[PDB]
RNA sequence: CAGAAGAAUCAUCGAAUCUUUGAACGCACUGCGCCUUUGGGUUCUACCAAAGGCAUGCCUGUUUGAGUGUCAUU
RNA sequence: AGAGCAUAGCUGUUGGGACCCGAAAGAUGGUGAACCAUCUAGUAGCUGGUUC
RNA sequence: AUUGGAUAUGCCAUAUAAAGCGCUUUCGAAGAGUCGAGUUGUUUGCAGCUCUAAAUGGGUGGUCAUCUAA
RNA sequence: UUGACCUCAAAUCAGGUAGGACUACGCGCUGAACAAUAAGCGCAGGAAAAGAAAAUAACCAUGAUUCCCUCAGUAACGGUGAAGCGGGAAAAGCUCAAAUUUGAAAUCUGGCAACAUUUCUUUUGUUGUCCGAGUUGUAAUUUCAA
């Protein structure tokens, strides 16, 4: 084994912004939250916004 | 001044006055040791412009080397070994004949207080100047390894530089 | 693995451990006391210089700059005189206030004359008056030091005050 | 030999800590000296303006700053560069003049003997 | 505010400036004292064996052989031409004095 | 196990100590010495023991003496 | 009436030790023709093997 | 406990001094067995050997530009 | 002759200093095989080396060194293979020789004596005096940018 194996991998910055945008959108769907293992069955609302 | 006359007389090395002195002193230097102490430089103009001052801590040594690597580089190294407590400042050519090339080497005592208290030669006291002639840091040593500025004069091309994101 | 490093592993002696690892903590400010008082220790030096109203670089910045909130002819270049600049912050005003007041305190630039200097210039004046300084410098007997007219003029000026 | 860049984020942090270390020593003055504005020496780039090494002596004389004062207030001097045109002279004279406007020079204490 | 805008341009207008002469460009200019020092030393030191032979040929008007010998010794023509001129004036000054 | 009661097979650590060698240095490499000082001792001039020293190259200075030297020298 | 550019994977290919084990070495420097250490993972069209 | 750069302040300060800028009916030194030439070897540079310089000269470039080695 | 100067030596004379080791990185010298290659030899430091142009360029010009990216697998060469520009990190400049201090060797080491000082009774200096160095040149001044 050599230390100069490719450890890091490049992604286009626009794909990364797409994924984070798509992952933020998924966090506003209560069904997707439940299917990922979150116990949000008594949360008042999704998205859940609290005061400053 | 008299160093203008001395230094323009040193360009006519085969003139009548210079040829007679070259042959007379070459015989005299051959009767002496291979490396012998010089009471004063035989070329007070050339030593003076190479960093020599007539003061305590400055030493001039003469050495003959056989003709036929750089001759001046070997003179600096041999004298440096002979006087291991001194720092080789510079060196120059004084005489030659059919067999020998004679050189005078300027050495500086890094332990003398007149050297350690003089800011203009204070630099030679630092340990990074231990055996400058041995590492090619003198004038002829630098010239020997082609150190200079210009087109007239390896590791970073035999290696693969692999970045993190590539 | 080294014989030297294995030696201290096999010994009973402790290591010369030095706990110096402190990352993310920035250097504390000395030098100017005004900057030190108003310098926060969490922000970067760019963030602190901008907050205090100073310039960290008089040139361009070789990258982006952070955006935290959305935004809502030789005669006239040589003979001109730029009208300084206003102080955007109370720190810059505090720095400017100190500089002018301290310079005013250290402003006594005119010098008095010593015993020799006074007697020297006084003797020259008594013979050649107070306006002819060119003939004052050319008198070898009284102007032993061979001061020129400009040096003698400055000697007289310092004697007046 | 293969050069690896695993210390790339550690060099970034080390260089930033040097800027913070430098700024701590010299608290209010800029971490960089002001650089001139020059034009690159080719037909490919002579339209661009970039930063030079230091200001020429003819640029400092026009701005009113001597070459001995200049180094002490963070103005580099380039004894090699020269002004072959009036635009390079005026572009960098204004740059020095603007710099002097925004500059506060803190006074220094001076030794002052009694008499003489 | 102090700030350099890098890129784009600043102005296509041009006005050539006349530059003075730098002190380094003065090198090689002959001094009144250096010319005196060299004249004294040249007489005091004497002449090299090849300069003595070259001076002999010039005295016998064999300039073709003199220029050939100077070039063979010195190496180039302009060094040979300069040496011949220097030695010719030495002969002329010697003849005027003697 | 044993052992001490400012204890500790502790930590820190600025003071002391650090056998024979080894660049290794009195000569040798077991021994053989040199000089000086000190002392023994009931064997006192001396002897003996111990201690102090005793490598080489080179630099600055100090002291001393030679010279076939340059003069100075009526 | 421009289709490229970037990244990822697949496949093929060329270099590096280059699927693994395999062929007398030679050279440099040492120890007492010999011995030892390194260059060396030297050189393989060939041999044997190469995992649900 | 040991230290560094500043600040404030007392005392001392050999200033008859030392600087920057400005102006000229006065001046302005610049590194040689090196540069360079021939030739022979090592890997253009370097090295040996033979020869050996100049003073707006010499180097490197495209008459001109740039630089100022030993 | 006395006596100066130059030598040539001597001292268990005073004060110093060099060696050996490490050697990852660094700088020299040397060198085969299958390349500044391993080895071999020499010499340093916390970095070393390099370094304030006898440098590029041919432009509206650049401006010590070093490192990174690019130029570029390009020119060129015969597969090897740069560099100028360009973008970054960092930036800091200077010291002599060559000038008559000549109205005044203004310079320096050492001994000795005091006075201080300390990472330190261990360190480092100051003042005074004498001797020596030095005019075959030590200071101030100057380094072409002047």
């Amino acid at each position: 084994t050599k230390t100069w194996r490719k450890w890091h991998v490049k992604v286009n910055q626009n794909e990364k912004r797409y994924a984070i945008a798509s992952a933020v959108a998924a966090s506003g769907v209560p069904s997707l939250l439940l299917a990922r293992g979150h116990r949000i069955e008594e949360i008042p609302e999704v998205p859940l916004v609290v005061d400053d | 001044g008299a160093y203008k006359y001395l230094e323009e007389l040193a360009k006519k090395k085969q003139s009548d006055v210079n040829l007679f002195l070259s042959r007379v002193r070459a015989w005299e230097y051959r009767q002496m040791n291979v490396i012998h102490r010089a009471s004063r430089p035989s070329r007070p103009d050339k030593a003076r412009r190479l960093g020599y001052k007539a003061k305590q801590g400055y030493v001039i040594y003469r050495i003959r080397v056989r003709r036929g690597r750089s001759a001046r580089c070997t003179a600096e190294e041999r004298v440096g070994r002979y006087c291991s407590n001194l720092r080789v400042l510079n060196s120059y050519w004084v005489n030659q004949d059919a067999t020998y090339k004679f050189f005078e080497v300027i050495l500086v005592d890094p332990s003398h207080k007149a050297i350690r208290r003089d800011p203009r030669i204070n630099w030679i006291v630092n340990p990074v100047h231990k055996h400058r002639e041995s590492r090619g840091l003198t004038s002829i040593g630098k010239k020997s390894r082609g150190i200079g500025k210009g087109h007239r004069f390896w590791l970073r091309h035999n290696t693969l530089s692999l970045r993190r994101y590539r | 693995a080294n014989p030297r490093q294995r030696n201290k592993q096999r010994s009973g002696k402790p290591r010369l451990t030095r706990r110096n690892a402190n990352k993310k903590a920035k250097a504390k400010i000395y030098g100017n006391f005004v900057i030190q008082q108003n310098w926060d220790k969490h922000a970067t030096l760019r963030q602190n210089y901008a907050r205090l109203g100073l310039l960290a670089t008089p040139n361009y910045v070789t990258g982006g700059v952070e955006k935290l909130y959305p935004d809502p002819t030789l005669d006239d270049v040589l003979d001109k005189e730029i009208s300084i600049a206003p102080a955007k912050t109370e720190v810059v005003r505090q720095l400017e206030e100190e500089a002018v007041k301290k310079a005013a305190r250290q402003s006594n630039k005119m010098l008095p004359l010593s015993a020799f200097e006074h007697a020297y210039i006084q003797r020259l004046i008594n013979k050649y008056g107070t306006e002819d300084f060119e003939s004052m410098a050319k008198d070898v007997k009284l102007n032993s030091k061979l001061f020129n007219g400009s040096k003698l003029k400055n000697l007289y000026i310092r004697m007046k005050a | 030999y293969v050069k690896t860049w695993f210390n790339q984020p550690g060099r970034k942090l080390r260089r930033r800590q040097a800027r913070q270390t430098k700024a701590a020593k010299i608290a209010p003055r800029p971490v960089e000296a002001i650089r001139p504005a020059v034009k690159p020496p080719t037909i490919r780039y002579n339209m661009k303006v970039r930063a030079g090494r230091g200001f020429t002596l003819e640029e400092l004389k026009a701005a009113g700053v001597s070459r001995r004062v200049a180094s002490t207030i963070g103005i580099p001097v380039d004894h090699r560069r020269r002004n072959r045109s009036e635009e390079s002279l005026q572009r960098n004279v204004e740059r020095i003049k603007v710099y002097l406007a925004h500059l506060i020079v803190f006074p220094r204490k001076a030794g002052q003997p009694k008499k003489g | 505010a102090p700030g350099l805008v890098v890129g784009l341009n600043k102005g296509k207008t041009l006005t050539k400036r006349q530059l003075p002469e730098r002190p380094s460009r003065r090198k090689g200019h002959l001094s009144k004292r250096t010319a005196f020092v060299r004249s004294i030393v040249r007489e005091v030191a004497g002449f090299a064996p090849y300069e003595r032979r070259v001076m002999e040929l010039i005295r016998n008007s064999q300039d073709k052989r003199a220029r050939k010998l100077a070039k063979k010794r010195l190496g180039t023509l302009k060094r040979a031409k300069g040496k011949i001129e220097e030695l010719t004036s030495v002969i002329q000054s010697s003849r005027l004095a003697h």
